[PDB]
RNA sequence: CGAUGUUGGAUCAGGACACCCAAAUGGUGCAACCGCUAUUAAAGGUUCGUUUGUUCAACGAUUAAAGUCCUACGUGAUCUGAG
């Protein structure tokens, strides 16, 4: 029985084509505007801070770098992640995952239902989400639980805060020990015979080996990296945006895996933010469409002038 | 680390990847059809999109003149470029050129070949791939599916 | 006579693959900005004055004034170049338009230069970069249509911060006879590329985009 | 950027800035961790053969926005105990050096005009 | 560096024997519905694409033969014709090629 | 000795502690600052230049310090050939 391969274009005619683009695409949109109201079908019990609580996280998407101002003259630099349609998949209780904390899934910015394997779809039928992206697991504390299929804004964070930002790096392939490394070459034109950018030795005579943790040209970027720390500056409420201080690992319009941060000088920050998670049709009053921090220079100033 | 890279390296260098990217569009805007190495025809298609976009542009203006001069090595196709190829081209935006993968040639080098053509021209039509009729099972099946949603709206 | 439309440069995307979305707020910041601040129309070789908040100056303010070199970036991040010599001493400041700082921006002569780049008056001579501190303000009318100073320069001798004889700069604000030969020339001449004039790809064509940047800028001035 | 063996012009009017030598004053060292030295940075001098204590006062390189950038490497001589050795400085100087008023106090108040 | 020992055959087995160095099965290959000859999905039809190219070459010989010269590119439109056709009234004012051949069923005509 | 290719330098260093710095202490003929000794600790560091092929050595400017050694006096199928 030789199967041949197929995909969803092969027997679709030049009719069903925008038929079937169509009927997808509105499935799609009542399914995402389904998820609009969390907080009156079914939500699950809230539950009150705690010390020791932890919260969870966004996927949001690199959009570009940014300048922005202090009120005491300094400038910034600061990165745009954007929260496209961020939503929660799936719980798996603290016993069965870790034994400490519960794990929540986040799933990102959505895709095509016709690149996407049997399970996934399976998965993304019984939830009732379209198919995401990037799927990461945050390690919450179990009073800070959220209903699957809830979605996540932006203004789950709020202007001054200090989040947690893991991405994969720009991948620069097989590199070169002196790129990888950041090894001295030899020197340039005083004899040295094809030799300007090799490692040199690479162990010791006695040994008559390498050691394991020898730094040798190989893979260098596509790793999965954090960045510590970072503060937040201003929310975009109505694009969904975060002006998060620094640099963001990855490249532009990547998916980021956001949180709060993990340090110790941060821990206990979470109890002036939202807990469980951010509602928009709880509080039946509309966010400002940008919420800036306490130093940040506004567009519209009066031009900050010293005294 | 070849990171936001849009053209190909082609010839012994950009200058020799110009002509030949210029001898192809020569060929091209004189025959209405011609095949090619993948690659080649590859990039050779946006510069025959952008080289119809100069033809429309106009047989008077001097800047689009100039770029119709230096790109087509045979000056007896800047009038035909100028009167054929931009007339017939007016209503489109950019469907100006087909490419389609052929079979790889028959010598031994085995080389991944395409063929390019201006669209509605005097040769015999390439077998184009046809989609598959109405009349086939799943595309009735979808065909029903598509009245009954006409119906319930 | 009609009447033609400027906009200014760092309104312009890149040529890169970011999302439009942070070039719309990011124009949208900058409008914002541009409603307090009002940011005057000025090119290449334009005279400006700068007054900016020094925190240490004896007055709050300090004033700079000096010939616009360069304008380079993108969005709110647009910097443009002043350069002046004081007391036989060249100054070059590179300020930021959008900065908060800055106090106000005026326009003490409108003019254009044979050079989209001015980065050669650094090895020109003395005469050309020395400019009046305190000139008082050309005004300009519209039907000018912002004269083009036709200006040769001339040069210190070799060598220079670039080699501003090689046809990857493009220039024609220097007077090259007096200071090269026309076997200097010939050398110059062998790092000519000349289909890249032709090359057509390599073309950035921002009609669309132009049409949208203004479509919004109305919007907010209407707004 | 002002490191080792790097030719500099005295500003402030000494003898030693002044009197011609068939040397250019070079820097001999620079007094961060870094052998690199910006504004307001203290580094030694060799001026007619001898060795003396400046502060740079400009340079060439870029910096950051609203920072001038003059068109040679400045400095002022100092002595041992960080006072100048000039009476008045006639180039223009950053304003960003009144910030370290603790330190350069001496160095400011003979300074004249301001960039 | 010269090689220490004689590999083995059993070493040489495992390395030249190798999945990776193995040939792949092609799962796109299917029949021409036209001519019935195989083609793969993603590719145009040999039998066809030769089909084409023989005529077009006949075409070209044909317009290159109306030439006296390797410059003369017509400034108008082009149209061929089999014999038993005539130019309608939409052909008129081009330039016509005249083919003995009769109409080939593929080629349609337009 | 039917070949284990050499000093010094470049690149990369693994290790020991008999610790130069950084850390915790005991005694001082330890008033304080500088110091002199001894105990414990090896995760991390231990500069740039003139002369000399130089390892060393003298000298200039600094540093928290510019440690002693082993590794075929580490490392020439990675490099130089100044001796
Ligand atoms: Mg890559
Ligand atoms: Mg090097
Ligand atoms: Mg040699
Ligand atoms: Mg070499
Ligand atoms: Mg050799
Ligand atoms: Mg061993
Ligand atoms: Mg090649
Ligand atoms: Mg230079
Ligand atoms: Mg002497
Ligand atoms: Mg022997
Ligand atoms: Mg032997
Ligand atoms: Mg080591
Ligand atoms: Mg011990
Ligand atoms: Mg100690
Ligand atoms: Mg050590
Ligand atoms: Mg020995
Ligand atoms: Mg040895
Ligand atoms: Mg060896
Ligand atoms: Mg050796
Ligand atoms: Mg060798
Ligand atoms: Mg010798
Ligand atoms: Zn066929």
């Amino acid at each position: 029985h030789g199967k041949s391969v197929t995909w969803w274009d092969e027997h679709l005619s030049e009719e069903n084509v925008p038929f079937v683009k169509q009927l997808v695409s509105d499935e799609n949109k009542a399914q995402l505007a389904s998820k609009l109201c969390p907080l009156k079908d079914e939500p699950w019990p809230i539950h009150p801070w705690e010390p020791g609580s932890s919260r969870v996280g966004l996927i949001a998407l690199k959009l570009g770098m940014m300048p922005l101002w202090t009120k005491d003259g300094q400038k910034h630099v600061v990165t745009l992640l954007q929260v496209q349609d961020c939503h929660v998949l799936k719980y798996t209780p603290k016993e069965n995952h870790n034994g400490r904390m519960a794990a929540l899934t986040v799933g990102g910015k959505t895709v095509s239902h016709f690149h996407k394997s049997a399970s996934i779809l399976e998965f993304y039928q019984e939830l009732g989400l379209p198919p995401k992206q990037k799927v990461k697991i945050f390690n919450v504390t179990e009073n800070a639980v959220i209903k699957p299929g809830t979605p996540l804004y932006a203004a789950h964070f709020r202007p001054g805060q200090y989040v947690d930002v893991t991405a994969k790096t720009i991948g620069k392939g097989f590199q070169g020990v002196m790129r990888r490394w950041g090894f001295k070459g030899q020197p340039a034109t005083h004899g040295q015979t094809k030799t300007h950018r090799r490692p040199g030795a690479i162990s010791t005579g006695d040994v008559a080996r390498v050691w394991p943790g020898t730094k040798m040209p190989g893979q260098l970027g596509n790793i999965d990296r954090t960045a510590f720390g970072l503060k937040v500056w201003r929310i975009n409420t109505k694009h969904n945006i975060i002006y998060v201080n620094g640099s963001v690992p990855g490249h532009k319009n990547c998916l980021v895996k956001i949180k709060d941060s993990k340090l110790p000088a941060y821990k206990d920050f979470c109890k002036n933010l939202p807990f469980p998670t951010y509602f928009p049709d709880g509080d039946e009053e509309a966010l400002p469409e940008d919420l800036y921090d306490e130093n940040v220079c506004q567009p519209g100033a009066p031009s900050i002038t010293f005294t | 680390i070849s990171h936001g890279r849009v053209f190909r390296r082609l010839g012994l260098g950009p200058e020799s990847r110009i002509h030949l990217l210029q001898n192809l569009l020569t060929g091209l805007v004189r025959h209405e059809r011609i095949e090619a190495s993948w690659a080649r025809v590859d990039e050779l298609r946006g510069y025959a999109e952008k080289l119809i976009d100069y033809g429309k542009l106009g047989d008077t203006n001097e800047r689009a003149m100039r770029m119709a001069d230096f790109w087509l090595t045979e000056k007896d196709l800047i009038p035909k470029l100028f009167q054929v190829l931009a007339p017939r081209f007016q209503g489109q935006n950019g469907g100006y050129t087909r490419m389609l993968q052929i079979p790889n040639r028959n010598e031994q080098d085995r080389a991944k070949m395409a063929v390019i053509e201006y669209k509605g021209n005097c040769l015999p039509p390439l077998p184009l791939p046809r989609r598959d009729s109405n009349l086939t099972l799943l595309n009735q099946l979808l065909q029903g599916l598509r009245q009954d949603q006409e119906a319930s709206s | 006579r009609p009447e033609t439309r400027f906009l200014s440069p760092e309104f312009i995307p890149p040529r890169g693959r970011t999302n439009p979305l942070k070039f719309q707020i990011e124009r949208k910041d900058m409008l914002e900005r541009r409603k307090i601040l009002h940011i005057p129309e000025f090119y290449v070789g334009s005279i400006l004055r700068v007054t900016t908040a020094d925190p240490y100056a004896s007055a709050k303010t300090s004033q700079f004034l000096g010939i616009c070199i360069q304008r380079s970036g993108s969005g709110l991040g647009a910097t443009f170049i002043l350069r002046n010599t004081i007391e036989g001493q060249g100054v070059e400041i590179c300020f930021e338009l959008y900065n908060p700082r800055i106090q106000e921006i005026q326009v003490v002569k409108l003019e254009k230069r044979l050079d989209n780049s001015l980065l050669y008056l650094r090895d020109a001579l003395p005469e050309y970069s020395t400019f009046d501190v305190n000139m008082k303000p050309i005004t300009q009318e519209f039907n000018q249509e912002v004269p083009v100073n036709q200006l040769k320069v001339k040069m210190k001798p070799k060598p220079w911060s670039k080699r501003w004889e090689r046809p990857k700069f493009n220039i024609k604000g220097i007077r090259f006879d007096l200071c090269l030969t026309e076997e200097q020339m010939r050398e110059a001449q062998k790092w000519s590329q000349p289909w890249l004039e032709f090359d057509m790809m390599r073309e950035y064509d921002t009609s669309k985009i132009e049409a949208a940047i203004w479509d919004e800028i109305e919007a907010s001035k209407n707004s | 950027a002002i490191q080792k063996m790097t030719r500099v012009r005295v500003v402030d009017n000494s003898a030693l800035g002044t009197t011609p030598y068939h040397r250019p004053p070079r820097c001999i060292h620079v007094y961060n961790k870094t052998g690199v030295g910006k504004v307001g940075d203290r580094i030694l001098l060799a001026i007619r053969g001898q060795k003396k204590k400046a502060l740079i006062v400009g340079h060439r390189m870029p910096g950051p926005r609203m920072t001038p950038r003059f068109d040679s490497n400045n400095v002022v001589l100092l002595e041992d105990n960080g006072n100048p050795v000039g009476t008045r400085i006639k180039t223009p100087i950053p304003s960003s050096l009144r910030q370290r008023e603790g330190e350069f106090s001496k160095v400011l108040a003979i300074a004249q005009n301001f960039v | 560096a010269a090689p220490k020992n004689r590999r083995s055959i059993e070493v040489n087995r495992c390395r030249r024997r190798n999945p990776q160095k193995l040939i792949k099965v092609k799962n796109n290959i299917d029949v021409c519905p036209e001519c019935g000859h195989l083609k793969q999905k993603h590719i145009l039809c040999g039998y066809c694409y030769e089909k084409v190219r023989k005529e077009t070459a006949e075409i070209r010989r044909q317009m290159g033969k109306q030439e006296g010269g390797p410059f003369r590119a017509p400034t108008t439109e082009t149209v061929v014709l089999y014999s038993g056709e005539t130019p309608s009234e939409q052909d008129q004012g081009k330039r016509i090629i005249e083919r003995e051949r009769k109409r080939p069923s593929w080629f349609t005509q337009n």
